[PDB]
């Protein structure tokens, strides 16, 4: 499920901003839950936006009764070479470690409709640490099983595009805070010995749970 | 000339016995403190009489 | 916004423990939301609400576009009669005072779906005392000026049964709110002797309630 | 799941010692794995069982697709009286104490071989206490909506009597357990001064059963 | 709404002082009223001023019922580099800072006759720190979206040139306050080491604050 205040306001083309001085809602909060990302709604909210925008929650809620529920090895097969060169010196992940591998198995508890589940399980492995910006870098995953997990995607696909956005962004997001987790534990505090460009000192530990990981595979394109 | 000194103190105890008799906790100084009288000895019969008036109400009516 | 949760288990007779077992959910969370009590829903919830009852999320949230909102006057009209007397016998405001007057307007705005909003004014004054319990009164409140709120009871009585309840409810809280906000100030705390008791808390607890033709319920 | 142990010995008359003998295996464990109390199973306890009796594992282990649990309300409705008199004379809760209420749902969830479960809501109220010894009086909770549970009856029959009794055994100790928990809370500890216990460890010890048709056993 | 006295005393040719030794009134509190920046007024001062220009409040009160009023963005986008080019020894804002760029949402509730309100959204950047003398400075910020705001335009040209004067003011004021708002949250304050020419000693703070801020677009000429 998710609110389509995103879709909702870009068909309008009015701003947060604009629906918040005249809803009365504070601007963080409103763009806050204009994103899927917020998991807590109000009803003073929905209440304000549904008579705002002269709709139904049927328009605001986009609800697809097929469920996803991930869960994540307890334990899983990573392996995490440390090398020391100068992360303190340059605030950058490859200078402050590499993964040598990390590979896990992903259970996703597809719920149609009816009771009716299927598990799907996903042989992850670490790929490539990609650089997104000189600053910081984001974790690559792949699913080895992707092509079994053939079945997964059809019901991803399955869903409205907005929806398979949000899915993407719950798996990134869980994805990166477990390996970010895993590795927090696994690589000592490495604290900048200079703060870069006057923002104030951030320590290995904020770069990692910084960095996001985003799982690539066919079976999650977009 | 004064005789109601000490049948405030039987009132005021009723209003207690009672009041404990009925619930909760209920305490002679706290009862004082409705009447708001400083000394039981230092009292004038028009503010006793007054007084008594205070308890009749809080006790007879639960008794009638 | 009127969740039928309530209503939907009332149509499928499900018991709320039920439900709460199979979609994973709080009990107690489950049953505070049932009612539409709680101001706060989580995505997660409705999600599995409307998997769990195969419906879309339109028959939990029911949404009439139009919009009620009170506003109460800054300064009221009140006088107040304390008795101090027979309040300690059992926990009973109306023996511990009352108020003498208590007439305040109102302004309600019912916002059509139409940008453009209707004000409505209304006069509510201390009709008497609801002895709901010996140990609660709830104060009621008459509106003078009905004839200006006729359009109010047809916009009123125009929202579904659910929805009237709950603006019956959030105008009842807000009054009550107001009396004692505005009572207690003036009355001094009488202890229970007859657990423990204040006349302030009894202000606390007291509540008050609108009766007219506008709302019967 | 059924260690049928104790039925093969009473068929072939055979002592629990002897077989201990035979099996070079514990009495303690092999008489408390008789019953299938104990919830841990050694393979080579099976093994030698099974050669020794000249039986596959089959006539040891009984068990039946169908799954039961029960899941107890979070919060109950429990009303609390206490006496606190007479419990001094011998050790009694009765005396000491006695639950005024104690109604509560309880989530049953009879699973089927199919993936598909069905779940059944039973509400027990406090009905009396058996006074099965001086010394310990066990609660005794009757189910009110016995028609949501007529399924429940022949689920619960359907097992065999070893399963049945294990079922009641369970539901016994997690109904004893729970109320329990919930009452040695609102109950001060009384010292029987007639070799030393205290009312709470009388509460521990004093247990609770579901009495209804649905469960006779 | 404003006054009309700056008009009214041009076309009679007539001085504040003149009017304030005819009417009893305070010069700085006439001089001041005499501007439109004035926010209260005395019912007194109406009575004297209307009776001694012998004019109905008519001609003293210029009022078009289009009210506009305008909301600022709680956090903007403002980055602003600390150049520490001696402030202290030249009190000159470029020499004190720099803003690499400001840009924010201003909302305008533009109101007619009827209760209808019209709300524009104005994407204000900043674009260059105008230097008016070389004692001071104007920020001068620019409306990316004026030519979607063009209906605002039209509503604005559609006043009297006063009253089209007063709104410059005002938005020139609130943008002033705001932008020295911000600024002086996010820079420390550099006191001046020399007064200038005796004039006693001037912090940073002072002279942002002084800095006054007049938006420039189409939307606004005069």
């Amino acid at each position: 499920i998710r609110n389509r205040l995103s879709e909702l306001l870009s068909e309008r083309g009015l701003k947060i901003s604009r629906v918040a001085k005249d809803v009365k809602i504070a601007r963080s909060s409103l763009t806050s839950m204009a994103q899927n990302d917020s998991e807590m709604i109000r009803y003073d909210a929905i209440d304000k936006l549904c008579s705002y925008l002269h709709i139904s929650p049927s328009e605001f809620f986009e609800h697809n009764p097929i469920n996803f529920d991930f869960t994540f090895d307890e334990e899983p097969n990573y392996k995490i070479n440390d090398v020391f060169e100068g992360f303190e010196v340059t605030a950058n992940i490859t200078h402050a470690f590499s993964i040598e591998n990390f590979d896990f198995e992903i259970l996703v508890d597809v719920e149609l409709d009816n009771r009716q589940k299927l598990n799907f399980d996903l042989d992850v492995s670490y790929k490539e640490t990609e650089k997104i910006t000189n600053s910081q870098h984001r974790f690559i995953f792949t699913i080895k099983n992707e092509d079994e997990n053939i079945g997964l995607k059809k019901y991803v696909d399955s869903l409205s595009a907005g929806l398979k956005n949000l899915l993407f962004k719950k798996i990134n997001q869980k994805l990166s805070g477990y390996v970010s987790e895993i590795i927090v534990k696994n690589i000592d505090d490495i604290e900048e010995l200079f703060p870069n460009k006057g923002e104030k000192s951030t320590t290995l530990h904020k770069e990692i749970l910084q960095t996001d990981s985003r799982l690539s595979s066919d079976i999650f394109k977009e | 000339s004064d005789n109601d000194i000490t049948e405030l103190e039987e009132r005021i105890n009723q209003f207690v016995n009672l009041s404990q008799e009925k619930g909760r906790d209920a305490t002679i100084d706290k009862t004082m403190r409705w009447l708001k009288i400083s000394n039981i000895n230092k009292l004038s019969q028009k503010q006793i009489a007054e007084a008594h008036q205070k308890l009749d109400a809080g006790l007879k009516q639960l008794d009638s």
